[PDB]
């Protein structure tokens, strides 16, 4: 039962720095300033309140009531890996509508419904409903952690 | 008509190797592959004679050296008796 | 261990440093949750809260044991969520090395 | 109030996921799978029963191997030959004295209507006189470190590279190798089995490959490694298509995996033990499998590690028979353990197992043709059928084939029953064995012998089986049907039946299969197409019926198109209320109807 050779979490460097972070005020925040309704996606940019770190939320609804998220660095110094190969497909996408909106907030409604996709901007935040029924949420607990990739 | 060897049944000749099992001691099928528990008689003209299962009747393979268990699988057997 | 690493004897030279990314789900409803194999462990996946979180990195370890979270041969990044009211998945479409963390409430 | 809250960390990449949103289970499996696709169809043959160990000797061991089979009257499609059937662990090789003649071993094999399974693992010798490395070496095709030279670590041949199967040239290069010119020996009933393909290196960091190794583009190997595995399995699978001109259908085994490992063949829990915990885990392992897409899913019956002793191996039988995947495997230094080497009570209930097996392939085909079409996992736990029964969200030792079947395999030693839950409110459910019909919700406390593999059948619902249990699944693919058929309280009962080759893409290329829907209701059970556009030239009859739960008719009506109306001959058990209905003699691709006067 000599398990010394595998890591734990603690042994793993990404794990402890990951874990380490716990339930709490995340920094990060939408900029709805920088909000984009495109053909097939909404992009927003996010930022580390802190290390002034930009990101880019890329949300898509899709057909058969699939949500896909997508974030990835604003200028990063090199691209970063994306999956290939897995996806059979690009997933066809369904067409969001912004059908509500405050100082602090975005809903998104999905097609024609019954699907939102509420955006908080601060701090950031997706809840993901049908009808007024809240199904899941995102960032809730303010765990989100996006390590940029800095000078080698 | 045709009487089972354990006496189960009695059932017309017409029951006699139609593909279908009605004894118990499978007796009613020795030329198909219908009774889990019959048997096929090799003949083997000249040679030592054989049984194999009846379920070996018709799969494909070569059982019998005069190749008579493969009348209507698609598999063609020559004889091998020698 | 941010940027060069060493585990036991090999060395990690890390050339681009830490570039880690994580994220949480709230599932309210649910308290059942299932798949991310491969491990040998039960169904109904445990919480993680006093232990090891769920480790997906595919790995050959020798005489596996079982009830533990050890990341096995193989890995599916997908975690479905049962209730009696609903039914929800998530797909982490992620290759490398990941950690999955699971507490009730 | 109840909540549960997920986190994910990855060491590279960017967030990438998919939230699907049900809102049944069924409707997460069809959103997952327009995502990352379904279950590649199983040629026929490889839902048999595979007989394999470390390591069978040369080919006059596997020739007796396959003769013990007949001699035993035990059925086996595939033989497997380990890593010790190659020159020196140098993959698409032979070893020169003890197998020098493969073509003629696997014709010997073919004769008898049985294939054969070849390990190729992804990792090359270091050796100049081996072709396969010098080739990839000449072409730039390894996994490579900082400095730009070949990465070498240590596998079964020692020192061995790793071929870089991130790049799209190397995959098509490792398909090419599949070719009959290429993989000298090989032939049409030879399939593979990719093995240690995480990858696995003895001398790497936690027995795998550094970190900051460097694949196609120049990505490392931390930003890829969960799917190098993948692409081995796929680059295999893709090979053993092209290999026949397109045409046959793969199989390939593989123990590494990622999301998308379920459209190139099957896995299996790697190397568990001959312990009865391993025994009981192999549910739960291959349940959360199917969850994630992958159904083609078993574990070492017998366990790999150490020797079961004969009371665990024909639990292990009978727990393997009702999974998907279902191959006995060894490790090289434990005791010989075909079926037949046991004593005659063991052995009896193993082909026992065996048999039951062979005779639901027609249903295990079905299962897979709607996994393969819809993306509905195989193997199910009891809480997919049953969404609303809170106390089936953790059941682990019991599981469901389709919607049909519910399996609770005994999994002590020395058990004297085992606690049954049957589940459904209005629901019945018949032992397949006593025809004892039991109404849901209930723990049914069910004695148990050796022999005994609990098996119940769900009402309204029609199994068909082939009950002429053959030396292989090719030898059984033209036989005739039986048809179980459960009635629900109401009287009803519906079931499914997909027939094509057995083997080729022909189903999908030519539309060249049958898909069959079986419904009774009021006292008439129907055939009827569930898919017009499936055509097939098959000798398959319907040759009984079997009926649970049915009092005695008067008389028995066939109508057939194209056929004057038929009288059929039966048998009624007033005890256990089973109706047989002999010889219907009718085509499975004829629609047809039997009344129950
Ligand atoms: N060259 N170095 N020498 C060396 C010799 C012996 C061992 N013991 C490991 C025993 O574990 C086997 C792992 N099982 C694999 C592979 C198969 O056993 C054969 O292909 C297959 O049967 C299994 O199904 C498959 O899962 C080790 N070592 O490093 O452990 C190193
Ligand atoms: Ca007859
Ligand atoms: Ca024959």
């Amino acid at each position: 039962v000599d398990r010394s050779n595998f890591k734990t979490c603690d042994e793993s460097s990404f794990c402890k720095r990951q874990r380490s972070i716990r339930p709490g005020l995340s920094p990060y925040r939408a900029l709805l300033d920088t909000l984009q309704l495109g053909p097939d996606a909404l992009t927003v940019h996010l930022i580390h309140e802190v290390t002034k770190v930009l990101l880019v939320l890329e949300l898509q609804g899709l057909q058969k009531d699939m949500t896909r998220i997508r974030i990835d660095e604003l200028e990063p110094r090199r691209p970063r890996y994306r999956v290939p190969d897995v996806l059979v497909a690009d997933p066809p996408t369904a067409r969001l509508s912004v059908s509500g909106r405050d100082d602090n907030s975005v809903e998104l409604t999905v097609a024609e419904g019954p699907y939102k996709i509420i955006l908080t901007a601060q701090p950031f935040r997706l809840d993901l409903l049908e009808d007024r029924s809240l199904l899941l949420s995102v960032n809730a607990r303010g765990l989100m952690a996006f390590e940029h990739q800095r000078a080698p | 008509p045709f009487t089972c060897l354990d006496g189960t049944a009695t059932i017309p000749f017409d029951q006699v190797n139609d593909d279908y099992c009605d004894c118990k001691d499978g007796s009613d099928e020795p030329g198909t592959a219908a009774c889990p528990n019959g048997s096929f008689h090799c003949t083997n003209t000249g040679y030592k004679p054989l049984y194999i299962l009846s379920s070996r009747v018709n799969d494909g393979v070569c059982d019998c050296c005069d190749g008579t268990d493969e009348y209507n699988s698609g598999t063609v057997c020559e004889n091998t008796c020698r | 261990g941010a940027w060069e690493e060493t585990f036991k004897t090999h060395s990690d030279s890390k050339p681009y440093g830490p570039t880690s990314v994580g994220l949480d789900f709230s599932l309210p409803g649910m308290e059942h949750v299932y798949g991310i194999p491969e491990h040998a462990d039960s169904l109904r996946l445990k919480v993680t809260e006093g232990g090891e979180p769920y480790r997906l990195y595919n790995l050959d370890v020798f005489q596996y044991e079982l009830n533990n979270p050890m990341a096995l041969y193989g890995s599916v990044p997908v975690l479905l969520a049962h209730s009696f009211h609903r039914d929800l998945g998530i797909f982490w479409l992620n290759a490398a090395e990941t950690w999955v963390d699971i507490s009730s409430n | 109030t109840p909540q549960t809250d997920i986190r994910w960390m990855s060491e590279s990449g960017i967030i990438d996921v998919f939230l699907m949103l049900g809102p049944s289970v069924f409707d997460v499996f069809r959103q997952y799978a327009s995502l990352t696709g379904t279950q590649a169809l199983p040629p026929l043959f490889s839902l048999g029963y595979h007989q394999s160990r470390w390591n069978y000797r040369d080919e006059a061991d596997v020739l007796e191997v396959d003769q013990g089979f007949d001699d035993h009257n035990m059925p086996c499609d595939v033989i497997w030959l380990d890593i010790e059937h190659a020159d020196g662990k140098r993959y698409f090789t032979w070893d020169p004295t003890r197998f020098p003649q493969p073509l003629n071993m696997l014709e010997h094999l073919a004769s008898k209507r049985r294939k054969l399974v070849a390990i190729v693992d992804p990792h090359i010798k270091v050796d100049s006189g081996y072709r396969v490395h010098e080739e990839l070496r000449n072409h730039g095709l390894y996994v490579k470190t900082r400095d730009g030279s070949d990465y070498e670590g240590w596998c079964w041949p020692g020192s061995a590279s790793y071929p870089d199967f991130t790049n799209p040239r190397m995959r098509a290069w490792w398909s090419n190798m599949f070719s009959f010119d290429n993989y000298e020996g090989s032939a049409p009933n030879l399939y593979v089995w990719n093995d240690m393909n995480e990858p696995s290196v003895f001398n790497g960091p936690e027995v795998t490959m550094l970190k900051d190794a460097v694949h196609y583009g120049g990505w490392e190997h931390r930003d890829i490694h969960n799917i190098y595995g993948l692409y081995v399995h796929m680059a295999t699978a893709d090979g053993l298509i092209q290999r026949s001109g397109g045409i046959e259908r793969p199989f390939v085994l593989s123990r590494a995996f990622f999301s998308g490992s379920q459209r190139f063949g099957a896995v299996w829990t790697g190397d568990n033990t001959a312990e009865w915990d391993h025994l009981k885990i192999s549910i739960p392992m291959c349940l959360s499998l199917a969850l994630v897409g992958l159904s083609f899913c078993g574990a070492d019956v017998g366990g790999f590690f150490k020797n079961p002793e004969p009371e665990l191996l024909v639990r292990w039988y009978q727990m393997g028979a009702y999974q998907p995947f279902f191959r006995a495997h060894a490790h090289l230094d434990t005791g010989r353990r075909e079926p037949w080497l046991l004593a005659s009570q063991y052995q009896d209930a193993i082909r026992d197992a065996l048999f039951q097996r062979y005779s639901l392939l027609p249903f295990w085909y079905t299962l897979f043709y709607q996994a393969h079409k819809e993306g509905f996992p195989v193997m199910r736990p009891l809480w997919v059928q049953y969404p609303e029964d809170m106390s089936t969200f953790s059941i682990e030792d019991q599981f469901m084939l389709g919607d049909a079947l519910l399996i609770h395999p005994v999994s002590d030693a020395g058990a004297h029953g085992v606690q049954v839950y049957l589940p459904g409110q209005e629901e019945v459910w018949y032992d397949i064995q006593s025809y004892q019909k039991h109404h849901g919700p209930q723990t049914l406390y069910l004695p148990v012998t050796l022999s005994s593999i609990p098996v119940f059948q769900r009402g309204g619902t029609i199994v068909p089986r082939w009950m002429r249990v053959r030396r292989s699944s090719d030898c059984m693919k033209d036989d005739p049907i039986t048809l179980f058929v459960a009635l629900s309280p109401q009287g009803t009962a519906q079931g499914e039946l997909f027939l094509d080759d057995g083997h080729t893409f022909n189903y999908q290329t030519r539309h060249e299969f049958l898909l069959r829907r079986f419904s009774f209701s009021g006292s008439t059970l129907v055939s009827s197409s569930a898919d017009p556009k499936g055509h097939l030239e098959t000798p398959i009859w319907i040759e009984r019926v079997v009926i649970m739960g049915a009092g005695k008719p008067a008389a028995v009506v066939l109508q057939t198109k194209g056929s004057p109306e038929s009288r059929l001959s039966f048998q009624h058990d007033p005890e256990t209320s089973v109706l047989i209905l002999r010889k219907p003699g009718v085509s499975v691709a004829s629609d047809w109807s039997i009344h129950l006067r």
